[PDB]
């Protein structure tokens, strides 16, 4: 690949300049080792002054792997960057990804670099790596070929991509492969063992085309929207009707037909929230119709590729956590629970780090995009900690929640 | 002739779509004539500056300027309208070290490089750009045009090509000599280790064999310095270092001015001497853009004042960095939003202090302000050593506990140990996960009327207990709180509460221990003298009984 791919930014755009946040000491070495074999390899190069240009980067480590990993924070650029019309109008997001029985995550970005960036356009992917105690200026540099991470790469880079696997796609009509940014995503309907079998066919037979040796496993199947569950009871306290109520109302926003009269008319009076209530049949008969509404789905619920997909997550306790994807409020597209996250039973921000990312990748397999997350968190705490956990290598936007919501209790 | 290194040079461009400066050259005194040419004349024996013809469009004006004692000419050349339409540049200079972070480094030799600086030589497609004209004599010649050579002082991308071209030339040097440290300010390039003098003195010389490479000469800096260095507000010794002196002006008339200036001491101050406080002296200065408004002094300013007095009476001093060492910060709470620091590696030899203000809001508790303050200083501590500390917290684990696993926020504070250090940052309050059994229900109600502001508040509960009161200059936000306090008020040791104001439960919800109302703080009171509070929500106008009930006895 000698011919390089031209690529401007967006009418009236300069190129990025986002401050380096500090780095810890063992961060750094890494990043000059790193960085120092990508300037041996060509991949990068020193720059002068003239380029005012700066993206951050910091060091990671990738799903239980212990050598340190670079990943630069293009979010800035990704957004001044031209949009792409790579190789055609588009590509149609794969439908058939989620109803896969089983999808597994290659990392290529490694393919990347093989492919020269566009001479003009390097000087926007400058970054640095920072000192110490701003004890020496820092180390500068850009790219020569396409960086993992840019919006351009997958763009630029899709041509080949579509050869290298065609022979695999035509022995193997019923995978679906989808790549988003650095990863491929290859989805089958057929046990672990074919699969695997597969997916390491899949990866040797890249290693034949000019890799990482790693993957990540989905189950599609059985992502949905929840369903709004009412408590089936033999006593009722006033307090149990009042939060039963409490959440109907809120049902009632959502669903058609949901009545409160009946369940309401039981707490005629001023009771003590401990008195056990009889329920009436009239009661009884609407939340029993209550229940009937709420086994179908939501009405008027669809995808709108124009709209941005919005992500809520509430903190639950004990490990758990809720969360919610929709572009309107109260059409969900999805929600769903997690629980005892992986290595940070005592550390909420982890816990919640971890669950950003396994949403984002939900939402990558659904929609082939990534949500805007609403975070329960305040800014300073996410912002100074949310690094030391990240091992993806795109970086979804979010915004912070300072004011709890009372939805954590219908979500409960 | 010894062979020598050209400096690579740096390419420079003009702004996108903006042209090179032609701004007119002043009139001047023959005399200012004459020695500007004796200086230019000078200026280009020496390479810096070449003559030009009449092609050149561009033009920058020139002044003479004298000095009080000073009896010659000096040359200016004003580029501030070329400065104005050339690129903007990687400025590789903006943050400086924090003394805490630097490692003790007993040798330290000064040489001068603003010989070196002409050396750089200017990017030649930009030269064009800066020419400038001597007026002739009696304006009856055409005037005497030049042009830089090197990289002109006051042009916009002189200190960042000069830096970044020693940067390259030293690098080597550096990369090869681990065991110094080489740190350029302006014409200054210092040149440190812990070597022996005499080990110390050959560092420095093979480093100008080094820098000969280029043609670059090195001599030792003018009138060597003692110690300490002072440099950028700081004293940095030997083995120490601290701020330079803090002194306090006495004064009976304080403007906005004066107080500026007091905090700029105090903030400057705080990072070596522990408990320095600004809240009081800060609030004076609100909103006022009049500098000379004499504001007087409260009485909390002046007990303030007199405790940094008190704390500034003497000379503190900070130690070096040892990486062979733990890294530990302590925090105090100090009182109204107030927390303070210290960060040490030996017990009683601060490496540095510091001090963290509550963050602007109508409520808040200690918790997260400790929260807060823990962020702050991590990541002060990456930024100066590449590393977190080990906190000591005045909060016992058990309340951090209990915080963090009921609090509806992700929240995190690394690795800490409880410090016995009044005052401790408690809890104040803790609702109920469940109503209370035996506890008496209170449903609470306010509204009010959005043109007259008039209003009620009240309860009703499942023993008859009642009270409305008529409330003026309300509103309903104000009155659903007015109703949840008087039901705190007039309730036992544990309550069970009923609201339907989701206002009211988020300000609650949130965990207030302190608020800009004087109703919320009032609420918190209560809410600490009780032993059980459980706070439920109900949706309003829904014929919830209870809740119907006390509605119609506020809504009028
Ligand atoms: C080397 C250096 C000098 C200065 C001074 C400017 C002025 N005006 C500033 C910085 C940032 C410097 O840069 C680094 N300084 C250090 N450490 C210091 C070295 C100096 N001492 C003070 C001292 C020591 C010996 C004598 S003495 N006995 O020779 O008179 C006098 C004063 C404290 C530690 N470490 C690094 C690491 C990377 S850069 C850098
Ligand atoms: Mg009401």
């Amino acid at each position: 690949p000698i011919e390089t791919v031209p690529v401007k930014l967006k009418p009236g755009m300069d190129g990025p300049k986002v401050k380096q946040w500090p780095l810890t000491e063992e961060k750094i070495k890494a990043l000059v080792e790193i960085c120092t074999e990508m300037e041996k390899e060509g991949k990068i190069s020193k720059i002068g002054p003239e380029n005012p240009y700066n993206t951050p980067v910091f060091a990671i480590k990738k799903k239980d792997s212990t050598k340190w990993r670079k990943l630069v924070d293009f979010r800035e650029l990704n957004k001044r960057t031209q949009d792409f019309w790579e190789v055609q109008l588009g590509i149609p997001h794969p439908a058939g990804l989620k109803k896969k029985k089983s999808v597994t995550v290659l990392d290529v970005g490694d393919a990347y670099f093989s492919v020269p960036l566009d001479e003009d356009f390097r000087k926007y992917t400058a970054f640095t790596i920072p000192s110490i105690n701003n004890e020496t200026p820092g180390i500068r540099y850009q790219y020569n070929v396409l960086p993992q991470g840019w919006k351009g790469s997958p763009a630029i880079f899709q041509s080949s991509m579509t050869k290298i696997l065609e022979p695999f796609k035509k022995q193997n009509p019923d995978i679906v492969i989808y790549q988003y940014m650095d990863d491929l995503y290859v989805g089958s309907d057929l046990e672990i063992g074919q699969h695997r079998t597969k997916i390491e066919e899949l990866r040797q037979h890249l290693l034949r085309w000019g890799f990482l040796w790693m993957g990540y496993e989905l189950h599609p199947d059985k992502w949905t929207v929840q369903p709004i569950v009412l408590p089936e009871k033999d006593s009722w306290t006033v307090n149990d009707i009042q939060k039963l109520v409490g959440k109907l109302n809120w049902a009632s926003q959502i669903y058609p037909g949901i009545k409160v009269r009946q369940l309401s008319k039981l707490l005629r009076g001023t009771k003590a929230l401990t008195e056990v209530i009889p329920l009436t049949e009239e009661a009884e008969l609407e939340l029993a119709e209550n229940r009937e509404i709420l086994k179908e789905p939501v009405h008027g619920v669809y995808y709108d590729p124009s709209k941005d997909l919005i992500a809520e997550i509430q903190k639950q306790g004990q490990g758990q956590w809720t969360y919610q994807i929709y572009q309107e409020p109260f059409k969900n597209l999805k929600t769903g629970k997690y629980a005892r996250m992986r290595g940070a039973h005592t550390n909420d921000v982890k816990q919640l780090t971890e669950a950003v990312q396994k949403i984002t990748t939900e939402s990558i397999v659904i929609w082939g995009k990534t949500p805007k997350f609403k975070l329960p968190i305040q800014k300073e705490t996410w912002e100074t900690w949310w690094t030391e956990y990240w091992q993806a290598t795109w970086i979804p936007e979010w915004e912070f929640v300072n004011t709890p919501p009372l939805v954590k209790l219908w979500y409960q | 002739m010894v062979p020598i290194s050209p400096i690579e040079t740096v390419p420079v461009k003009l702004k996108p779509g903006m042209d090179g400066p032609k701004v007119k050259q002043w009139p001047l005194t023959e005399e200012k004539i004459k020695a500007l040419v004796e200086i230019c004349t000078e200026m280009e024996k020496e390479g810096k500056i070449s003559k030009i013809g009449p092609e050149n469009p561009y033009n920058t004006p020139v002044f003479a300027i004298k000095k009080k004692d000073s009896t010659k000419w000096r040359k200016l050349v004003d580029f501030r309208e070329l400065n104005k339409r050339t690129q903007d540049f990687w400025e590789v200079q903006l943050g400086i070290p924090h003394p805490a972070g630097l490692k003790k480094n007993k040798s330290v030799t000064v040489l001068d490089v603003g010989d070196a600086y002409f050396s750089v030589p200017l990017d030649e497609d930009f030269r064009k750009y800066t020419a400038f004209t001597i007026p002739s004599i009696n304006n009856e010649t055409p005037g005497i045009r030049y042009q830089y050579n090197v990289l002109p002082q006051g042009w916009k991308g002189s200190p960042a090509i000069f830096q970044s071209s020693m940067t390259k030339i030293l690098e080597p040097f550096a990369a090869q000599n681990p065991d110094i440290v080489i740190y350029q300010y302006m014409d200054d390039l210092y040149v440190g280790s812990d070597l022996e003098i005499g080990q110390h003195r050959t560092k420095i010389e093979e480093l100008r064999q080094h820098l000969l490479r280029w043609g670059l000469t090195t001599p030792d800096k003018k009138h060597q310095k003692e110690p300490p260095f002072l440099w950028m507000g700081y004293e940095l010794h030997p083995d120490k270092w601290t701020v330079q002196p803090i002194v306090l002006p006495e004064k009976d008339s304080w403007t906005v001015n004066d107080i500026q200036k007091l905090v700029g001491k105090l903030n400057w101050a705080s990072q070596i001497y522990p408990g320095i406080k600004v809240r009081q002296l800060s609030k004076l200065l609100r909103g006022t853009k009049a500098l000379t408004e004499v504001i007087p002094l409260t009485e909390e300013a002046e007990l303030e004042l007199a405790e940094n007095r008190e704390i500034l009476k003497e000379p503190v001093h900070g130690v070096y960095y040892d990486p062979s060492k733990d890294l530990i910060a302590e925090i105090q709470k100090q009182g109204q939003g107030q927390w303070t620091y210290q960060i040490y590696q030996e017990p009683f030899k601060n490496l540095k202090t510091g001090k963290y203000a509550r963050m602007r809001g109508a409520h808040t508790n200690d918790v997260k302000q400790l929260t807060e303050a823990v962020q702050k200083i991590t990541t002060e501590s990456i930024v100066i050593w590449g590393k977190t500390p080990k906190f000591k917290l005045p909060i016992q684990k058990e309340t951090w506990e209990t915080w963090w696993t009921e609090y509806w926020q992700a929240t995190w504070i690394p690795e800490w140990e409880f410090v016995n250090t009044p005052p401790l940052v408690k809890l104040w309050y803790q609702l109920e996960k469940e109503p209370i059994v035996g506890a008496e229900t209170f449903y609470v109600d306010g509204a009010a009327n959005r043109e007259t502001k008039l209003g009620k508040a009240g309860y009703v509960t499942n023993k008859g207990r009642q009270k409305v009161v008529p409330l003026t200059n309300t509103t309903n936000q104000k009155t659903e709180l007015q109703a949840i306090y008087l039901a705190l008020q007039d309730s036992g040791l544990e309550v069970n509460i009923v609201t339907d104001s989701q206002y009211a439960l988020g300000i609650i919800q949130a965990q207030p221990d302190k608020s800009e109302s004087e109703l919320v703080n009032q609420i918190i009171e209560q809410l600490i003298k009780k032993e059980k509070v459980y706070l439920a929500w109900v949706p309003a106008h829904k014929g919830i009984g209870g809740n119907e009930q006390v509605d119609k006895l506020v809504s009028a």
